[PDB]
């Protein structure tokens, strides 16, 4: 029901500002402390500013690394909450995330400021800070960013102005956070070779309009483990014939902006538990007394929103009850399995 | 396929010095009349991944001479001297002989501050414990005589997500087998039960000063999971299909399952027949562990739709495409 979503972030100059947005529902934001956090990339959190509550006075407090720079404000009427970030340095880049504060106050010892804590935290915005212009080699631009449902399909462009670049082999990359770059599959220039990789030749599509110089990339059956940035890449390499012509891969030369994607995951015969509304549920079998090969599946979130999941052992050919028990939502579901036509 | 190897896995170093990354890989990288397909990019964080250095040695065009590369044979080296400020980010070697033509692991370059570099909450960043194994995590500083503190999991490119706070307060949905603890000037979380996906950072929150308005983040710890094998024997499945059962047909949904019981490899390729066709979003799938009874893994293939769709056509199929079994071992249904 919390939700909580950055924005605002891009990139500027050293030394010129920037405003942050936190749009937060699902809670009473008025009397709710909120607090803004960071983490430079590859490093650790660091806390940055909080603001109080109501009856608290609205006084905020900074950090130190942040004081007199930065300002935190609040709307209580658009249940949004800023973040004014003036003078910055090389040193704030990283990802800015704003989160549900908490006032943890152990009742009956009683002590004088407590501790603060984070309940609800968003996915987080990015800050960047470098001056550059990004615009100078702009000569490969690819498609918007865009969002679908786990399931759909999704095409990625990518072009270059009018008939610009070919010599040079089309070359797809995708990039994982954390995971690290990863080759995905090319497009010699000659055409004779679309090499995809066998870890991604079951779902993706690559595809060479040469009419008009413009590279697909067809993204079938999404899964949330792909949600990452598409680059494009055109580069040299280096053919030599043998029997069957042979190729080396010299360079990625000139990139693309990167199509960032995300799928939203949150915008011998057995028994089935089918449409149950809180995780988890338990399955024994025969009354807790069979357990040779049972292979209780774990749960998944279908379409409906409720999990499901299945629950089977495997039974010898001579012999030709699993109590299901959901206890949050006060359901006995006791069921014996029997064919029939 | 053969990989890299990228190493060291990060650094942090001060600006005006000087670094040095090496890329190993399997077997070799040069052909004939002495070449060396091998390239390195930086990505600078946000910006698309810059070109650097390709084919061994050869400096691309723009890029500062501070930038040179090295190496031969399958291990490489590049330098980077009078290191400034936006040389940050991953840095990755890149092979061009061997396809399919793979990356390696990356290298995030941090610039030392040596400026109030002096964390509140002190917390070790290297743990590491095996596979259904206990381990705990601590966290130092001078406000825990008179604090607690609260303890998150962060998984790259999310959200954190926080795990214990205060004496012992467990929020919902988070699994029970972390719990947090304290004593003196230090405070700890433990997991008592090992699992894959607890492997992430972790970090502890807490007062800097002892009566003070701040909050400060620890160090960070990477916690590591160390799981083995049992038996890594190719094994095939056992392929069963179950069609939708009547009670079922007396509702508006009808779901299709298909099974894969005890085998190795983990791979195995699935693909349905809603009617000698793909499908296009309406499968989904669930596995379990290895049973500690046979090592092996499991299958468990949903195929749902809506009962005035499963009526529809007479022959679904279940294709299994394994590495111990050969042949796709179809399964197929009828009404009769």
């Amino acid at each position: 029901e919390v939700r909580l979503v950055e924005s605002g972030g891009g990139l500027v100059k050293p030394g010129g500002s920037l405003r942050l947005s936190c749009s937060a529902s699902g809670f009473d934001f008025d009397n709710a402390w909120m607090t803004w956090v960071r983490q430079p990339p590859g490093k650790g959190l660091e806390w940055v500013g909080r603001i109080t509550g109501p009856g608290e006075g609205w006084s905020v407090d900074y950090a130190e690394s942040v004081k007199g720079r930065f300002t935190i404000s609040r709307d209580n009427t658009k249940n949004t909450l800023y973040l004014e970030m003036n003078n910055v340095r090389t040193e704030d880049t990283g990802y800015y995330f704003c989160a549900r504060t908490g006032k943890y106050y152990d009742f009956w010892s009683g002590y004088p400021p407590g501790e603060e804590y984070f309940q609800d935290w968003g996915q987080g915005t990015l800050v960047i800070v470098s001056s550059d212009k990004t615009h100078t080699q702009v000569h490969l631009t690819q498609s918007g960013p865009e969002v679908r449902k786990p399931g759909t399909s999704v095409k990625v462009s990518c072009k270059a102005p009018g008939n610009t670049l070919k010599t040079y082999d089309l070359h797809w990359v995708r990039s994982v956070p954390g995971q690290g770059l990863q080759w995905m599959g090319w497009i010699s220039h000659e055409g004779d070779k679309k090499v995809i990789v066998e870890r991604f030749k079951a779902k993706v599509t690559i595809d060479w309009d040469r009419s008009t110089n413009t590279a697909y990339l067809q993204l079938s059956g999404l899964t949330s483990g792909d949600t990452a940035v598409y680059y494009c890449a055109k580069g040299s390499k280096h053919r030599l014939r043998d029997y069957v012509d042979v190729d080396y891969l010299s360079n990625l030369e000139f990139w693309g902006q990167g199509t960032a994607v995300t799928v939203s995951s949150d915008k011998a015969l057995g028994c089935l538990v089918k449409d149950y509304f809180p995780e988890p549920v338990t399955v024994s079998w025969n009354s807790g007394a069979l357990t040779s090969g049972v292979h209780t599946f774990p749960a998944v979130l279908q379409s409906s929103g409720l999990y499901s999941l299945s629950s089977v052992v495997t039974v010898p050919s001579s012999s030709l009850i699993c109590n299901v028990n959901h206890k949050p939502s006060n359901t006995k579901v006791d069921k014996k399995v029997e064919p029939k036509s | 396929d053969f990989v890299l190897t990228q190493s060291p896995h990060s650094l942090s170093v001060t600006p005006g010095e000087s670094a040095s990354i090496s890329c190993k890989s399997s077997h070799s990288l040069i052909h004939g009349d002495r070449n060396n397909y091998l390239a390195w990019y930086v990505q600078k964080p946000g910006r698309s991944p810059q070109l650097l250095i390709y084919l061994a040695s050869s400096r691309a065009s723009g890029v500062p001479d501070r930038f040179s590369g090295s190496g031969s044979d399958k291990d490489f080296t590049l330098k980077i001297s009078r290191v400034e400020t936006e040389d940050v980010g991953t840095y990755y070697c890149m092979q061009g002989r061997e396809s399919p033509w793979t990356f390696g692991q990356g290298t995030k370059v941090d610039i030392k501050d040596k400026t109030h570099t002096a964390s509140e909450l002190t917390q070790d960043p290297a743990v590491s414990v095996a596979l259904k194994q206990t381990v705990t995590i601590t966290c130092r500083g001078d406000s825990l005589r008179s604090h607690y503190a609260s303890w998150y999991q962060k998984k790259p490119g999310q959200a954190p997500v926080l795990l214990f706070y205060g004496k012992n307060n467990r929020p919902s949905g988070i699994p029970d087998r972390f719990s947090g603890s304290a004593s003196g000037n230090r405070a700890s979380l433990t997991i008592t039960g090992a699992q894959a996906e607890d492997e992430a950072d972790y970090y502890c929150s807490s007062r800097d000063k002892s009566g003070s308005r701040l909050s400060v983040f620890g160090g960070g710890t990477k916690l590591t999971v160390l799981d083995k094998t049992h038996t890594r024997t190719v094994a095939a499945p056992s392929v069963f299909i179950f069609p939708p059962s009547d009670e079922q047909l007396k509702s508006g949904t009808a779901s299709v399952v298909c099974l894969l019981n005890n085998f190795y490899p983990r791979e195995a390729k699935v693909q349905w027949k809603v009617d000698n066709a793909l499908q296009s979003g309406n499968s989904q799938e669930s596995v379990t562990e290895q049973d500690s009874k046979d090592s092996t893994y499991s299958l468990s293939s949903t195929l749902t739709l809506s009962k005035a769709d499963y009526e529809k056509h007479k022959v679904y199929a279940c294709e299994v495409t394994h590495q111990g079994l050969s042949s796709p071992v179809t399964k197929s249904f009828n009404r009769g």
